[PDB]
């Protein structure tokens, strides 16, 4: 990190970077694919 | 917005008719720019001359309010 | 057709050129008249009839125009004369409220001019129907709108002569 | 902008653990005073115009000379500036009162107040006597708990000027 | 460091600096530059 | 020519507003054509005909308007009806107006007409029961498909 | 602009304005020096707007920017970022306009024709405008953000 | 920081006006449901340990290249490293979840999140999957709990799901 | 309304609103409270105003109540008052719905071939509907005053 | 057409009331509303055919609809389709925008039952259509706006069946 | 308009003489060059766009005439200068297939010329368009084609200047 | 850091060269000024607080939407800021003088400061107005004060105004 190119020194880098938004991928809709995922009622009672 | 205005004449090639029509073939008017252009090809789809066309209507350069 | 607005931004599109300070200027010599433009529009078009007739009492009738061998004689082609009034009263009321007189052009003098030679309507005559119509109006629309509604009328004059 | 929650989810960060009792104990606290709070903040809300009207001349009242000419009283403009000042106080207050904390106030008031004060020539003396006044008549539009609050945040701001 | 830093850099770049050499990381916000810089103004450039 | 786009009800009420067409025309500015066309693209047209009733009758009275019949198959309503759906009213206007068949039957003047069709089939009951329909007698769309 | 809009539904009805027409004439120049406002902010940081849309862009579609991609390459970059300068001025036109009629002649009217000549991903550039507005609603108040946002989604609308 | 409140103050101050009795009653309900959020908030605190366990069980089941040499949950160290951004995620979303605002979430702990794991090599797709196995488990807690009063709490469900979802799409 | 006027506007184009119709649907209805406002005033006072715009009347024109007049008698004044009432009325409708379209439907479209029927003069109407703008006009603050003036001159403009 | 407010000044015309306290209630009930269903309209607008894609992804395709023997087989007919769900969805924005379901009789439903059983157009699957895209609309558009925009795609499902 | 086998007629119709050996000798010199016409086409139809992209890529932008202040400046314009390179690019395969150039002077340059000076449309500009899209044609049709495509391209471009 | 010798003297070495007779006459011109530049110095010294007063004043009656909420400096946190500007940047223009070279006031306070402040959403344009506001009080001062013997210091009105006027440009 040395000014000795110029002397003066860079222009601060972070500034652009500092203040770069949110952004907002709104909406979105899942995925479930992905494989194929399992649906029906027999779940919890395979489990039981 | 803008408008062409055009001089055409259109001949009859099947039937030669029986009443007047004048204003049917030989005729000039202010068309719209939108159309102007597919008019233009139904006049020389049907076998007929163009011979004028004047803008009238629009400036030449464009870009804004010519859309209207 | 073209606004003061639309006039900027087209000029500059041109260019490709992003609104600058000159640019902003303008538009801003426009907004702030845009108030007292309603103002003389209402006006004008709720006093319409009247200032087409005041006009034509002016400048029209009561004269040889009017009487048999002149060009607004006939219930007809008097008619169809302060029907053409009523065209010029409402466009120049269009030029003003836009600030620009691009539809002037566009919808109105274009073609005329040779149009009412060809139907030998008088011309001279035409342009004191505007002149007498600038006159009223600029009485009943009052100093905050009278010099920006006359310039259209002026528009329109100089455009047949 | 500091409050309950605010201070709380910071001090959950800091530490990098979770949301334990201390922490659910304290907010539920900001929860529980929520209804004085905003009783507190409604009532300011809508005699606002009133309030603000009352605490300018007041600081009239109480400093004679501020409305003769030459004067920081005088003129359309400084009375003006003044009763938006009052009014930005105001206005604060009912956030801090809704949001569970002085942060409204250290954000947008507090933070700066004296440099500021002190480049323009605003004396903390007219603003304490705004709002000493503005504490007088809230004294009888509130009671109990939604007075207690409105009195906190008010005396948070004389403290701030001091 | 002085020379090397402070005085050629505007605040913002010396502000980075700083971050990096002495806590070892980027300044994670916007604001944490403003807190420091305005430090700056009232206390000068020991205190900050 | 208000009878034959706008029909014969509405046209009762028409008094002065395409007023400056008509001096165009009778100037010999525009033809007949545009004359009609122009007629279709104004707002009195388009309230009458065209917001009070879905997209697919739309269609429909704009066949009988501008051209005296009623869709004759359905590679048309698809068309038609789906440039009306892309861009809106003058453009299903302004086809129907240029079209071979406009051009054929009825050239630059000949205000356009009720033809009783003879040929596909169909097409004549069809015609001659929006034909013979006042104006909201029935609204029903005769060739739905 | 609304002005243009206002007046050719006038004239083509052959009458003066509505109430109606007039009323929002007036809001809209009650707005001038607002929306003048919010083009002056935007034009200030076009650089940076322009740039952190293309971060935001190549990151979602690291492809566009890969061997088969449109913008593959450093000058085919180069007009890309180009593109969306152009789009971020034609939206300060259309806010200082008040409608889009400006914005539409210039530069929606012909574009799904333009680019798929040239083979451009259309609704890549719709994200590359979604970018802008993320970054370009960063610089404006809560009132003027959304403001603006009117017209960036109003093109990335057209581009669909 | 924001929490909802504050979130109100912020846009009431940009008008620079008071609220809009629109606004303060929007709050009071919030103050309305707070006991259950404290019951939401303490649901996932109460089983962070196991929610973290068993997603990431479920992650490498799943996913069995992250914990070959190559992958990137492989050796020790790297697994350490993920199982600690988990907590990590897990952490800033509950509070979220206290706060009734995304904020914290997103500037803490999502901003910048994804550019570090691809400088990394860290696939952010396993990262978002990681992510919705958290979400999965920490609703199924908020939603059976130990004696607990019986309500709905179907709107908190939802909110807490589009914290997780927020770090998931931002992440992948 | 203002909302009618927009949409048909936008159906007949086969498009969504534009960014100018967004605008003064927003403009339009943040004035709501304040032409409900206007509206109530003029709904307070009107056996007022029609008794003093029907005075106005009377005296400028004598003779419509004179023997040859259309509106001559006891009965033939009462039904023409009545049609004041009609038209402040609609006068207040349009007021609250920010253009014409009803207004228009109601009492302009067919006006003239119902009173040209009715033999009533067209133009003395039209001054009874300013001498209403005159009565209403004094009961308004000079901003609700104008906005209100809008509507009048309307119709005035209509009987055309 | 009508919208919330015109639904009450034709009321009122009808009995020839001038409008009263309880029509002056409902108005405000409107337009107390009004900047939510603009907000709501724009992002439905710019993410229209995110929305089609979404729906048809959740309720139409990779089925036997547009398989050999299904109505959305061939690339005519399925364009056809999602063409007509544009319609729905730009439909519903409408009747949302003006809080009245009066343009959904009027433009869409109006004979569409019946042209769909002409057809052979499966009425169950093109509803099911609908109910996806209120699905997707609910999430994009917020609480603010939810439970308005739903209410329209209600109203054309129910149209159908 | 006129192709190979009709101009023999007409041309000897006007002297009223019948088909002799010369005139046969022209037709069979069209029939013969025939079945090659007919494949020529089916490569220009079906390459159309990419002859088009490929000859503008050559020909017309990376340059001023794309950039603000050129004639293919703004969507609008780009889009309109391509159709007609559409244009040109189909009628000029309807005069090969012909066998005559009849039809590029009755429905493609009969008053273009002017047309494109009133415009501002630049001639030389668009020579170039035209004849980088006959470079692309003689590739893809191959030595059977290559000569006859080319000179109704040629047609059209002295046609121009 | 720069003064008017050590620019000549960096200048000098670069020819790899004992000063020039030039160059030591345009030196010992400006050590014969040098009475004058400390009384335009010390005249920006003693007014210092008025100067940035009175700017500010007048930023904000021509900018009144800078002290609006939604402007720049709102609320006291913001104004404090600006205000610390402008005697910031007064403070290196009066070093500047001092010095009888730029160097400085480009180093440490005009480097980097535009992109800083378009990052914040400060606007330039108004910054670059407060500045020439501060140019015009600042002059004022350098040439009315107490009791100062009578000359001519437009050479040095003339320089402190290109030090405001780099200031401005750099920043607008
Ligand atoms: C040959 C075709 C033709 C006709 C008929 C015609 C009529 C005509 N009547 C006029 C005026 C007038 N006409 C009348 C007539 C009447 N007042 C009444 O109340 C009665 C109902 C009616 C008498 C039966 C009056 C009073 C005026 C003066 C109106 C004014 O100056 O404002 C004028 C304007 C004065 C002028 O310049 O001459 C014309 C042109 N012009 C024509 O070219
Ligand atoms: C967000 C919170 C906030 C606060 C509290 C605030 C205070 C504040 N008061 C100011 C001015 C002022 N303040 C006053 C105050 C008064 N004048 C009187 O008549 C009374 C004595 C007194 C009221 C008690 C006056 C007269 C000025 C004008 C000072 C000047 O520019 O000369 C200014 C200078 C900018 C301007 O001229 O508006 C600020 C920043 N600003 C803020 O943004
Ligand atoms: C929308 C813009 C527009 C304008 C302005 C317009 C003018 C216009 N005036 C016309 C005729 C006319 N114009 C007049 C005008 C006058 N007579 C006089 O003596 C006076 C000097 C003057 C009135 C002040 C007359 C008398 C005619 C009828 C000529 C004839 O008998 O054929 C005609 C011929 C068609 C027709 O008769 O309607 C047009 C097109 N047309 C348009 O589309
Ligand atoms: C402006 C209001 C308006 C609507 C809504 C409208 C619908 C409509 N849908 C049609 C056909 C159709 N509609 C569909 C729709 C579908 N196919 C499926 O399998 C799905 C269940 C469904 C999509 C979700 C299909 C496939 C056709 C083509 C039928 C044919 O091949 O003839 C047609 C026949 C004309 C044409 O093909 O364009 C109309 C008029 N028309 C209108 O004017
Ligand atoms: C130490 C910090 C702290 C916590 C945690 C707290 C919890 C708390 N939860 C409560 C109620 C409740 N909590 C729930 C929560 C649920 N209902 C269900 O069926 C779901 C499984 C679960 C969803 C999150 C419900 C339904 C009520 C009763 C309704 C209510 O009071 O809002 C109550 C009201 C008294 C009661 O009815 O038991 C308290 C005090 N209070 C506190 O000070
Ligand atoms: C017989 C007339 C006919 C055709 C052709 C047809 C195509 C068709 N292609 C589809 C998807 C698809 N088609 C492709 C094809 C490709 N991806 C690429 O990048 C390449 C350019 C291209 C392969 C050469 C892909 C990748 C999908 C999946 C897109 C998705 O799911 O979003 C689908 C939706 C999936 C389904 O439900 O079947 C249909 C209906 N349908 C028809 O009725
Ligand atoms: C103001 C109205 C207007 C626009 C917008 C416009 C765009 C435009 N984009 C072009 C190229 C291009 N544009 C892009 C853009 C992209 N590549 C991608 O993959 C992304 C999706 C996208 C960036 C977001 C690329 C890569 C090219 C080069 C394509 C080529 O050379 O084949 C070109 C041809 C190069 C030239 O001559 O300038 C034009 C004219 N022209 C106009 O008059
Ligand atoms: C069927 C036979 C036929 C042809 C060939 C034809 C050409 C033609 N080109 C036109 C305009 C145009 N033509 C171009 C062409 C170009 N711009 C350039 O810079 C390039 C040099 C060139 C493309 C290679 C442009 C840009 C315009 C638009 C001018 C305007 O803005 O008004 C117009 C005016 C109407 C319209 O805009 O569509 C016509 C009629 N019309 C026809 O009926
Ligand atoms: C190297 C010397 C140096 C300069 C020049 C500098 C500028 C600078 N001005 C800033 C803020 C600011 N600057 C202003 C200035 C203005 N607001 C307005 O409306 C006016 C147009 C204008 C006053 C004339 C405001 C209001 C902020 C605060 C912005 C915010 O936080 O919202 C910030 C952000 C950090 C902070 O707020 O402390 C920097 C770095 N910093 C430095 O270290
Ligand atoms: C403590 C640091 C320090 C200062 C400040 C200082 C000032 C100083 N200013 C001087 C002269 C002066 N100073 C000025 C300055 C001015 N004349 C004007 O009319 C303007 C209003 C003003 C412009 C800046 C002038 C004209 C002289 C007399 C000429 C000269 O000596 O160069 C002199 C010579 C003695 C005298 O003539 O009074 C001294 C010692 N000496 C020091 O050691």
């Amino acid at each position: 990190d040395t000014d000795r190119g110029i002397g003066a020194q860079p222009a601060a880098k972070l500034t652009f970077p500092l203040s770069r938004p949110l952004g907002v991928t709104s909406a979105y809709f899942p995925s479930s694919q992905g494989g194929a995922a399992t649906s029906d009622g027999l779940e919890m009672f395979t489990r039981m | 917005s803008r408008y062409f205005k055009v001089t055409a004449c259109i001949p009859s090639l099947k039937r030669v008719r029986t009443g007047r029509e004048l204003q049917n073939t030989f005729f000039t008017k202010l068309v719209p720019y939108e159309n102007w252009f597919t008019e233009q090809q139904r006049i020389q789809k049907a076998g007929g001359k163009v011979l004028s066309v004047k803008l009238f209507t629009g400036v030449q350069g464009a870009n804004t309010g010519v859309g209207a | 057709m073209q606004d003061a607005i639309t006039a900027v931004i087209n000029n500059y599109d041109v260019q490709g050129k992003y609104l600058d300070g000159a640019a902003l200027d303008k538009l801003k010599a426009y907004f702030t008249t845009g108030a007292v433009r309603v103002r003389a529009a209402a006006v004008i078009s709720s006093n319409a009839t009247t200032i087409i007739k005041e006009a034509a009492a002016k400048a029209l009738i009561y004269s040889d125009l009017t009487r048999p061998g002149g060009n607004m004689y006939t219930t007809r082609r008097y008619a169809a004369c302060i029907r053409d009034m009523d065209y010029f009263l409402r466009y120049a009321t269009y030029a003003m409220l836009a600030g620009d007189p691009s539809i002037l052009d566009e919808r109105v003098l274009n073609g005329l001019k040779e149009t009412y030679n060809s139907l030998g309507v008088p011309i001279a005559a035409t342009v004191g129907g505007i002149q007498a119509m600038k006159e009223v109006v600029g009485g009943l629309v009052g100093p905050d709108a009278a010099k920006e509604a006359s310039i259209y009328f002026d528009y329109l004059s100089s455009g047949l002569s | 902008m500091k409050t309950v929650i605010t201070e709380v989810i910071a001090s959950a960060d800091s530490q990098g653990r979770f949301l334990n009792n201390t922490e659910l104990q304290a907010a539920n606290g900001r929860f529980q005073r929520a209804t004085a709070s905003m009783e507190a903040a409604r009532a300011l809300t809508s005699n606002a115009d009133s309030l603000v009207k009352g605490a300018v001349q007041e600081v009239y009242n109480k400093f004679p000379y501020l409305t003769q000419p030459g004067q920081m009283g005088y003129g359309d403009t400084n009375q003006a500036k003044c009763a938006r000042d009052i009014s930005h106080y105001l206005r604060f207050i009912t956030y801090s009162l809704v949001a569970g904390g002085t942060g409204p106030l250290d954000d947008y008031i507090v933070a700066g107040l004296r440099e500021v004060n002190r480049t323009f020539n605003l004396s903390p003396s007219w603003y304490i006597e705004a709002l000493k006044h503005i504490k007088g008549k809230v004294g009888s539009q509130l009671s109990g708990q939604p007075l207690t609050e409105a009195n906190a945040y008010i005396d948070y701001c004389i403290n701030a000027l001091s | 460091y002085r020379d090397r830093f402070f005085r050629t850099a505007s605040n913002n770049r010396f502000i980075e600096l700083n971050f990096k050499h002495f806590l070892g990381r980027a300044p994670y916000s916007q604001a944490e530059i403003g807190e420091h810089f305005n430090r700056y103004h009232k206390s000068g450039y020991d205190a900050e | 020519a208000y009878v034959q786009v706008f029909d014969k009800d509405i046209a009762s009420y028409i008094r002065s507003e395409f007023s400056a067409l008509e001096s165009r025309l009778r100037n010999r500015e525009t033809s007949v054509k545009e004359f009609v066309r122009l007629l279709g693209f104004s707002a009195l047209y388009r309230k009458q005909f065209h917001d009070r009733y879905p997209n697919t009758k739309v269609v429909e009275f704009a066949f009988k308007h501008f051209l005296g019949r009623a869709v004759k198959n359905q590679a048309e309503l698809i068309k038609y009806h789906g440039l009306l759906g892309r861009k809106g009213i003058k453009a299903l206007i302004g086809a129907l107006v240029d079209g071979e068949e406009y051009g054929r039957l009825y050239g630059e003047d000949t205000v356009p007409s009720w033809q009783f069709p003879t040929l596909p089939a169909a097409n004549y009951p069809n015609s001659v029961e929006l034909y013979n329909r006042f104006t909201r007698q029935d609204d029903s769309l005769v060739v739905p498909s | 602009s609304v002005l243009t809009k206002a007046i050719v539904n006038a004239d083509a009805e052959a009458r003066y304005l509505s109430p109606g027409e007039l009323d929002r004439i007036k809001s809209f120049v009650a707005s001038g020096e607002r929306r003048l406002r919010i083009a002056q902010t935007l034009t200030e940081a076009r650089e940076r707007i322009v740039k952190q849309a293309g971060d935001q862009l190549f990151q979602i579609r690291p492809d566009v920017v890969s061997p088969g991609g449109n913008a593959y390459g450093e000058k085919m970059t180069a007009l890309c970022l180009r593109d969306l300068d152009y789009y971020l001025r034609l939206v300060t036109y259309g806010i200082v306009a008040g409608d889009v009629t400006p914005i539409e002649e210039i530069g929606i009217i012909g574009v799904k024709e333009m680019y798929n000549s040239l083979q451009t991903p259309i609704p890549a550039v719709a994200e590359g405008v979604r970018a802008m507005k993320n970054v370009a609603t960063s610089l404006l108040s809560g009132d003027d953000a959304a403001e603006a946002g009117f017209y960036f989604d109003y093109l990335v609308g057209a581009m669909q | 920081m924001q929490d909802a409140f504050t979130k109100a103050i912020v846009a009431a101050d940009l008008r620079g006006s008071f609220l809009s009795e629109q606004e303060l009653n929007q709050l009071t309900n919030l103050v309305k449901e707070s006991n259950k959020r404290l019951d939401a908030v303490n649901a996932i605190t109460g089983n962070a340990a196991e929610i973290i366990s068993d997603a990431a069980h479920k992650l490498f089941a799943e996913q069995t290249d992250l914990i070959r040499p190559g992958g990137n949950a492989y050796p020790n160290r790297r697994m350490a490293a993920c199982l600690r951004d988990m907590e990590i995620i897990l952490r800033y979303v509950s509070y979220a979840l206290l706060a009734g605002d995304a904020s914290v979430l997103e500037d803490r702990c999502l901003n910048g999140l994804k550019e570090t794991y691809v400088a990394l090599g860290t696939p952010t797709r396993s990262v978002a999957r990681a992510v919705q196995l958290m979400k999965e488990t920490a609703i199924g807690y908020v939603n059976s709990p130990s004696g607990v009063t019986r309500g709905d709490c179907s709107a908190l469900v939802n909110e807490a799901a589009t914290y997780f979802d927020k770090a998931a799409a931002s992440i992948a």
